[PDB]
C-alpha cells in the first residue's frame, strides 16, 4: 500500500 | 506619566557613560530587535569569543562636525567610524572576526527661533556610489572608510576625469541617497528626523545585522548612518547661521573571534 | 496564523465625535507612522472587507521567471584563425536590469532557484544548405573546475559537473537548485571589500573592487552544440530564465531610481534626473 | 504521500481541493506551496521603543 | 506499494514528504534512494591492534 | 599511571595556546593558591570590571636570552614583562586598576651529555638595588622596568660615580639575588630548578600576591622572576657552550577597573 | 497516505 521513511 | 516621566526626557548609561536628553521625540529600536550575543545555534567560529563588555560598550563621542545653510549631508560607517576609538577599536584590530550591536545619539540643538530637519538613517549595507565613469566599483579602502571623520553627501554628481591618477572615492548625491534610489524612501530604514521646534536628538538602537553570524569587521561595514538636511538651516534673519552636530555612538554585545597578531591597515 | 490571502480587516461604523483623543495629531520625527484608519478622522460605515494581499506576498511578488542572459553558440568550422563558438556566462541576475530591481528592494534574500532554458536557431548565410536536428550541452562549472577552452575539450566529459543535454525543438529545459549559499542568506548589497590594504604590503597587492566579495560567487555556464559541423553555418542563442522559488527577504530598501550602471550601485552622469516637471498646483 | 489542499475559489459555476505529490528527494525541486503567512508591519512601521497608542500624544 | 519518505528541506517559504513508486521488476531499474548510511573512520584512522586513548601517551 | 600518565609530560592549554612538555618535574603552585577573580567581599573600586578573558588569559612569549659560561643571571617584573603583549598590555595600560595571577613556563632543554642547574624563582614584590652610593631608592621608572628583555644579575657591586649624570640603574649582585639578602635562601620563595640531567623546564603557577585586592599595574610589579645559575652551563670539553632560555608566561583571572584614556608611559 | 490543508 504505502511505506513510510 | 504623573510621578512627570516623559517620552521626551531620557537617560541612556552603557559602561561608564551616561547620556541625558530633555527634548527626544521618543527612541528607535531597528526591525524591533534589540542587540544581542551570538547564540549557540547560530554560532560559526569554534574557538571561545572575547567579550570585553564595559570596555567596549560605552559610549565614544566622535568629532563635531557643523550644520549651515549650505551643508549638503554627512555619512558615516559602521564598525569604521569607531575603529580608533579605545579598546572597542583594539578588540577590533587584533581579531579576524567580529560582531556588534549599536546605540546611536545624533545630538544638535539649536533655539525656539531656529528651524530645520535632520533626517538621520540607519542604513544595512549601506552602499555608496563612486566618482567614476571609467571604472565602477573602484573607490579605494581608503576613501571608503574615513574612521571618525566621516564623509559628506552633494548635490551635484561629478566624474572624475583623471585617469591618470584617480581619486577612487565616492561621490554620494543626496537626493539620490548617495546610492541611486530616492532619497525620500530612506524612511523605510530605520531612523528619526531631529526637527529643532520638536526635539535636540536622535537615537537609534542599531542590533547586529548581516548575512552571516559574525564577519570581519576591517573589511566589512554592517550599518552606515546618514544625516541630510531635509529642511534648510535657517534662523531669525541670519544669511550664515550655524549649529553642530555631535555623534556619540556606543557598541553593544559585541564579541570577537580569531585572534592573533594585530592588523595595521593603510588608510592613506 | 494570519494568512497572505486572508481578508483585510472590516471597516467598523463610526460616528461623530468630541474629545480628548487625537488620532490625527501625531510627530514623525519620533521614526513611526501614524496608524490610522479612515473611522479615526472621518464618519464611517460596517463594511465587509473581502479583499485580500494574496498576490502580493513576498513569494507571489516574485513567482515569475525572467531572462538573465543571453547566450550565443554556433557550430562553425573550426579553423586556423577562429574556432567553433561556444559560450561561457558568468552566473547572476546583475546582466539584466527588470528582476534586479525586484530583488533590490531587499538588502538580503534566501531561495531556491529555478533555471529555465529557451533555445533558438537560425541559417545564417544564404545557401540553401541544411543542418540535422541540434543537440546543445549547457554544463554548470562552479568556482574552481576546469573551464573550457575549446568547444570539444575533455572538460565537457561532466564526471562531476552536472550537465543538461538539451535537443532543439522540445520543451525548454528546466532544473532547481537548492539554496547554495555560503553565507546564510544571499547579499544584494556588501558594504565592504575582500582585502584589507595592510602598511606593510603594496598598494597593489592589497587592493580589491569596492562592494565585491568572492571574484567568482557562483561559477559559471559554458554552452556548446554537440554536433560536429554542417557545410552551412547555424547561430544559436540560449535565452536563460531565473525564478526564485520559496524565497525569504530582509531589510526592505527603497528600488534603483536611476538607471543601473554596472555591478554597483554606480550611476552615469547624465541619468540623474528620473523626476519629471510638474507644478506645485497644478492637479 | 499525498497533500490535498482547498483552492480559495473565486468565480463559481462545498470547498474545492486540490492535490500534490512531490516527485523528488530534493526539497529545492518542489513546487511553491503559496501557502503564506502575513505579519503585522510593525518592526518597519513603528520601531520605537514605547508603544505607540495612536489617541494619545505621540509627544508626551 | 508506494513508499513515502521524508526531505530534508532546506530554505523554506511539519514534514514535508516525497513519494517513490518502483516501475520495474529489477531493482537495478530502480533510481538511487540517496538514504545512505555514515560510519566510523577508525578502520583507517586507528587500525591499531590496542584501542587509543587520546589523552593518554600513544608509546607507554 | 597504568595508561602512561606521567609528573615529567604536561599538557597546559589557555586561551588559543597550548605547552606541551615530555620532561617537567612536576609544577608549582605558589602559596598553594590558585588565581582567583575578585571576590565581592574584598571588591575595593565600585565599577564594573572588564574581563577580557581569552584574549588577554593565554600563552605569551618572551625574546629568547642565550645562556653561557659567563652568564650571571637574568630577571623580569610582571606585569611589567608582559606591557606590551597584545591585549593584556593594552587593558593595562587603559586602566587605572588591574590585577592578574600568571603560569609562567621556562624552557631549556639541552642533551644527556650537557650539564647545568638554573634556580628559577618567583618573587613576591622583587625589589632589587640600586648601583649608588650617593643617592639611595634612585633607580628610574625607565631602568626599574625593562619590559620583555628584562634585566640581568652580576657577580660584582659597582657604584656609579658619575654624579653629574647618573645612571640611576639597578646593580643586582646575584649572591645576594640582587636585594642584599642571600641567594641560598632563595628556596623559601616559589620556585624549580631546571637541572638539565632531570628536565628541561620550570612551570610557575603564581596568584596574584599584594597588600590589596587590587592596584596600579603601570606604577607597581607584584612578582618578580628571577633566573639564576646555581651550577654552570657544560657540555663535552667545549670552552664555550651556549643552550637558549625561553620565558613563556600566561596571565590568569586578569580583571580591570578605572577605565580612561590610554596611559603612554616616558619607556626611555 | 493524505495529508489535508
Ligand atoms: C545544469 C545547470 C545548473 C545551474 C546551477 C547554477 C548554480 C549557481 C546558482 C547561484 C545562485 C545565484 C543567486 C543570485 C545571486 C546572488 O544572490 C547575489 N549576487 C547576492 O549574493
Ligand atoms: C502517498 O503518496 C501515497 C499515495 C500514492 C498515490 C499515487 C502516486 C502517483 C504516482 C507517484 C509517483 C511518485 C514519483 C517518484
Ligand atoms: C502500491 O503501489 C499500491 C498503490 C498504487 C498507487 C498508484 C500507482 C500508480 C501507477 C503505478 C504503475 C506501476 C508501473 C508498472
Amino acid at each position: 500500500g504505502s511505506s513510510s521513511t | 506619566e504623573a510621578c512627570g516621566y516623559s517620552d521626551r526626557v531620557l537617560q541612556l548609561t552603557l559602561g561608564n557613560s551616561t547620556i541625558t536628553t530633555q527634548e527626544a521625540a521618543n527612541s528607535v529600536v531597528a526591525y524591533g530587535r534589540w542587540p544581542e550575543y551570538l547564540r549557540d545555534s547560530e554560532a560559526n567560529p569554534v574557538d571561545q569569543p572575547t567579550e570585553p563588555d564595559v570596555a567596549a560598550c560605552r559610549f565614544y563621542t566622535l568629532d563635531t562636525v557643523s550644520w549651515t545653510k549650505e551643508s549638503r549631508g554627512w555619512w558615516w560607517k559602521l564598525p569604521d567610524a569607531l575603529r580608533d576609538m579605545g579598546l572597542f577599536g583594539q578588540n577590533m584590530y587584533y581579531h579576524y572576526l567580529g560582531r556588534s550591536g549599536y546605540t546611536v545619539h545624533v545630538q544638535c540643538n539649536a533655539s525656539k527661533f531656529h528651524q530645520g530637519a535632520l533626517g538621520v538613517f540607519a542604513v544595512p549595507e549601506m552602499c555608496l556610489a563612486g566618482d567614476s565613469n571609467t571604472t565602477t566599483m573602484y573607490t579605494s579602502y581608503q576613501n571608503a572608510n574615513p574612521g571618525e571623520k566621516g564623509g559628506t553627501f552633494t548635490g551635484t554628481f561629478t566624474p572624475d576625469n583623471n585617469q591618470t591618477s584617480p581619486a577612487r572615492r565616492f561621490c554620494p548625491v543626496d537626493y539620490l541617497l548617495g546610492n541611486g534610489t530616492l532619497l525620500g524612501n530612506a524612511f523605510v530604514f530605520p531612523h528619526q528626523i531631529i526637527n529643532l521646534r520638536t526635539n535636540n536628538c536622535a537615537t537609534l538602537v542599531l542590533p547586529y545585522v548581516n548575512s552571516l553570524s559574525i564577519d570581519s569587521m576591517v573589511k566589512h561595514n554592517n550599518w552606515g548612518i546618514a544625516i541630510l538636511p531635509l529642511a534648510p538651516l535657517n534662523f531669525a534673519s541670519e544669511s550664515s547661521p550655524e549649529i553642530p552636530i555631535t555623534l556619540t555612538i556606543a557598541p553593544m554585545c559585541c564579541e570577537f573571534n580569531g585572534l592573533r597578531n594585530i592588523t595595521l591597515p593603510r588608510l592613506q | 496564523a494570519a494568512t497572505s490571502r486572508d481578508a483585510l480587516p472590516n471597516t467598523e461604523a463610526s460616528g461623530p465625535t468630541h474629545s480628548k483623543e487625537i488620532p490625527a495629531l501625531t510627530a514623525v520625527e519620533t521614526g513611526a507612522t501614524n496608524p490610522l484608519v479612515p473611522s479615526d478622522t472621518v464618519q464611517t460605515r460596517h463594511v465587509v472587507q473581502h479583499r485580500s494581499r494574496s498576490e502580493s506576498s513576498i513569494e507571489s511578488f516574485f513567482a515569475r521567471g525572467a531572462c538573465v542572459t543571453i547566450m550565443t553558440v554556433d557550430n562553425s568550422a573550426s579553423t586556423t584563425n577562429k574556432d567553433k563558438l561556444f559560450a561561457v556566462w558568468k552566473i547572476t541576475y546583475k546582466d539584466t536590469v527588470q528582476l534586479r530591481r525586484k530583488l533590490e528592494f531587499f538588502t538580503y534574500s534566501r531561495f531556491d532557484m529555478e533555471l529555465t532554458f529557451v533555445v533558438t536557431a537560425n541559417f545564417t548565410e544564404t545557401n540553401n544548405g541544411h543542418a540535422l536536428n541540434q543537440v546543445y550541452q549547457i554544463m554548470y562549472v562552479p568556482p574552481g573546475a576546469p573551464v573550457p577552452e575549446k568547444w570539444d575539450d575533455y572538460t565537457w566529459q561532466t564526471s562531476s559537473n552536472p550537465s543538461i543535454f538539451y535537443t532543439y525543438g522540445t520543451a525548454p529545459a528546466r532544473i532547481s537548485v537548492p539554496y547554495v549559499g555560503i553565507s546564510n542568506a544571499y547579499s544584494h548589497f556588501y558594504d565592504g571589500f575582500s582585502k584589507v590594504p595592510l602598511k606593510d604590503q603594496s598598494a597593489a597587492l592589497g587592493d580589491s573592487l569596492y562592494g565585491a566579495a568572492s571574484l567568482n560567487d557562483f561559477g559559471i555556464l559554458a554552452v556548446r552544440v554537440v554536433n560536429d559541423h554542417n557545410p552551412t553555418k547555424v547561430t544559436s542563442k540560449i535565452r536563460v530564465y531565473l525564478k526564485p522559488k520559496h524565497i525569504r527577504v530582509w531589510c526592505p530598501r527603497p528600488p534603483r531610481a536611476v538607471a543601473y550602471y554596472g555591478p554597483g550601485v554606480d550611476y552615469k552622469d547624465g541619468t540623474l534626473t528620473p523626476l519629471s516637471t510638474k507644478d506645485l498646483t497644478t492637479y | 504521500g499525498a497533500q490535498v489542499s482547498s483552492q480559495k475559489v473565486g468565480a463559481h459555476e462545498s470547498t474545492i481541493n486540490y492535490t500534490t505529490i512531490n516527485y523528488y528527494r530534493d526539497s529545492a525541486s518542489n513546487a511553491a506551496s503559496k501557502q503564506d503567512f502575513s505579519q503585522d508591519p510593525s518592526k518597519f512601521t513603528e520601531p520605537i521603543k514605547d508603544v505607540l497608542i495612536k489617541t494619545a500624544p505621540m509627544l508626551n
